[PDB]
């Protein structure tokens, strides 16, 4: 559908609502909130792909 | 004369120091640092691990 039209407000709907647009079920997010999501994963991430040695000092 | 049964013998250095004589403790020390070398032999370079 997604690649069909260009309206870009259609997603998952788990209430299970027989409309899955999400003008009419009254969802809002910020934009600031989803962007962190994808920049502190994927700088999180390089870290963990960087790491070779890996000590563990036992307590 | 003596004062009694038997003299143990004297150690010079103190009881426990280790000591060593010949080319065996510089090849160790060479190897010593070798190891402390390949933990960061792959960090060198753009494309190397933390």
């Amino acid at each position: 559908k997604q690649l069909k039209e260009k309206i870009s407000n259609i997603g998952v709907d788990c209430l299970g609502y027989g409309s899955n647009d999400m003008k009419e079920l009254f969802v809002v997010d910020p934009f600031i909130g989803k962007k962190q999501q994808i920049l502190l994963a994927t700088q999180l991430c390089r870290m963990i792909l960087k790491i070779d040695n890996v000590i563990i000092s036992g307590k | 004369m003596n004062f009694g049964s038997q003299t143990p013998t004297i150690v010079v250095l103190k009881e426990g120091t280790d000591a060593s004589q010949g080319k065996g403790q510089i090849i160790s020390n060479i190897n010593a640092c070798v190891a402390v070398q390949e933990a960061l032999k792959p960090t060198l370079g753009p494309l190397g691990s933390d």
